[PDB]
């Protein structure tokens, strides 16, 4: 039962590890959104 | 940091873009006129042998 | 607005339906997931327990001297491998108990109450 | 005051082997490609 | 422009690569020469420049040469170039300690120590009067495509540098050939400053 | 290890100074190409002038 407990909890950090570290790399979200206005400036550059 | 790696990866990129496509151009010649050789003399030199 | 004022204002602030499926459904969702993985878990402490045990069994096999040590050993792994099964059983039990409970808790909240409207 | 100071520095001082090693790459793929170039003629007179 | 008076003697660059020249000639007057080019051609010696001591970017690579000299009295020299020649040491440079910048590259060399012998390094067990730096300001060192520079490659780099351009820290970061060495090149930065003053 | 890969998100999320740099030098180009309309306009004004 002690091993079994660690074992599930253990498992849950993990999970939630992995499941906090995914999110944060989805900050590219909000760097995406810089990078779609440097697609619209490229694009209206060589419209000029 | 990416900052910096930035710009040296995309001085690298841009090198790239504009060299490698030297490479892909330039050979198209060289092949066409040697394997047009490879076929013709083939019935000369066959008659040659018999 | 200085330090000061900062220390005594912080002293002054201290001194004062749709949806409800939607949370039943993650709440069931999260609770299956706990449930299942901790009974994946048990189970996959059975299969790691029946590989010590074949291992060991092996192992005394071998050693054509059937060691006491290694026997006592061997039935230490497979009353291992039973407790862990009683366990995955019991798990099972209670972990479908768990999640027809949280259901019911989940179908019967005030903020959720708009659920049994329909 | 001497966190900063040497976080200043040190972040100086990264960014200093960060850009040596980055520029010696750019400089020595062009290189390679250079001598790519260089080479990728010839072996058609010589066989014609 | 070519102003029709360009003076037979005002001239400080001169470059006279491809023309397959063999000796140096007529340079009285072009004393004021810093910025030789004389390389990809069949020359063999170094003459005629000793007096063009302005000389500070002297490249006579690529050649027939085959030996280092008149550089002495060209201490000016700050990028020097003897590549794919037939030299075999660094001499005459002893006066061209000056020379921060130096390529014997392709040459027909068997050891790096030459040019470490101008850091205040000289081998175990050899007794010697440079205790001092020669080359003192020589961070500029390439003796790729040399014999002993195609031989075992990196250790040239590790011991010259250990004993003397990024390369240069990474390459001090070598372990074993930085045990090689003791006078490391910190040391060498301070012995420098302490010298100066 | 839950804090730790927490509060990378917010930091990530805030600064972006990489990408906004890049985006920054693309501006740079973008305004740099979109004045020459207006200088070739100017010439050819006069050139039509003329």
């Amino acid at each position: 039962e002690k091993e079994t407990e660690i074992k599930n909890l253990n498992q849950k950090n993990s999970k939630d590890e992995q499941a906090i570290t995914d999110q944060g790399l989805k900050a590219k979200s909000d760097i995406s959104i810089t990078k779609k206005k440097i697609m619209q400036q490229q694009q209206e550059a060589q419209d000029l | 940091k990416e900052e910096t790696k930035n710009k040296n990866l995309e001085e690298t990129n841009v090198m790239k873009i504009i060299l490698e496509t030297k490479q892909t151009k330039y050979y198209t010649e060289l092949e066409q006129m040697n394997s047009k050789f490879q076929s013709d003399t083939s019935n000369k030199v066959k008659d040659h042998q018999f | 607005k200085t330090l000061y004022d900062k220390a005594r204002d912080r002293f002054k602030e201290s001194s004062k339906a749709q949806v409800a499926m939607e949370i039943k459904n993650e709440v069931m969702q999260k609770l299956k997931e706990r449930l299942l993985s901790r009974a994946e878990i048990i189970q996959r402490r059975l299969e790691e327990q029946r590989q010590v045990l074949e291992q060991k069994e092996a192992q005394v096999a071998k050693r054509q001297e059937i060691d006491p040590k290694q026997e006592e050993e061997i039935r230490d792994i497979n009353f291992k491998i039973d407790i862990l099964e009683q366990r995955a059983l019991r798990f099972e039990s209670m972990a479908l108990q768990k999640y027809e409970e949280m259901d019911n808790r989940l179908n019967k909240d005030a903020r959720l109450a708009a659920l049994h409207r329909k | 005051v001497k966190e900063h100071a040497k976080t200043e520095e040190e972040q100086t001082k990264n960014i200093e082997d960060l850009r040596i090693k980055g520029a010696k790459h750019y400089a020595e793929l062009k290189i390679t490609m250079e001598t790519e170039i260089q080479d990728l003629e010839k072996c058609f007179e010589d066989m014609k | 422009i070519t102003t029709e008076n360009i003076i037979l003697q005002q001239l400080r660059q001169l470059q006279l690569s491809f023309k397959n020249i063999l000796k140096i000639q007529h340079l009285q007057g072009l004393e004021r020469l810093e910025k030789l080019q004389l390389d990809n051609n069949i020359i063999e010696k170094i003459e005629n420049i000793d007096h063009l001591v302005n000389l500070k970017w002297l490249d006579l690579s690529f050649n027939c040469i085959k030996k280092i000299e008149g550089l002495d009295k060209l201490k000016e020299l700050t990028d020097l170039s003897l590549f794919n020649n037939y030299i075999e040491k660094i001499e005459g440079l002893h006066n061209n300690t000056k020379l921060n910048v130096f390529s014997i590259g392709n040459n027909r060399l068997k050891s790096y120590e030459e040019i470490t012998l101008y850091f205040g390094y000289k081998p175990r067990g050899e007794e010697g009067t440079n205790d001092r730096p020669e080359f003192k300001r020589l961070q500029v060192l390439n003796v790729s495509g040399n014999p002993f520079t195609k031989d075992k490659e990196n250790e040239y780099k590790n011991h010259i540098i250990c004993a003397i351009e990024g390369d240069r820290q990474l390459i001090r970061q070598d372990e074993q050939i930085s045990n090689s060495y003791n006078f490391t090149t910190t040391d060498y930065y301070q012995q420098m400053q302490a010298q100066e003053q | 290890k839950m804090q730790v890969l927490f509060k990378n998100l917010e930091k990530a999320e805030i600064k972006k100074m990489d990408r906004r740099n890049d985006y920054d030098t693309e501006a740079q180009k973008l305004e740099e190409q979109k004045s020459k309309l207006k200088g070739t306009m100017e010439d050819i004004t006069s050139i039509q002038e003329t």
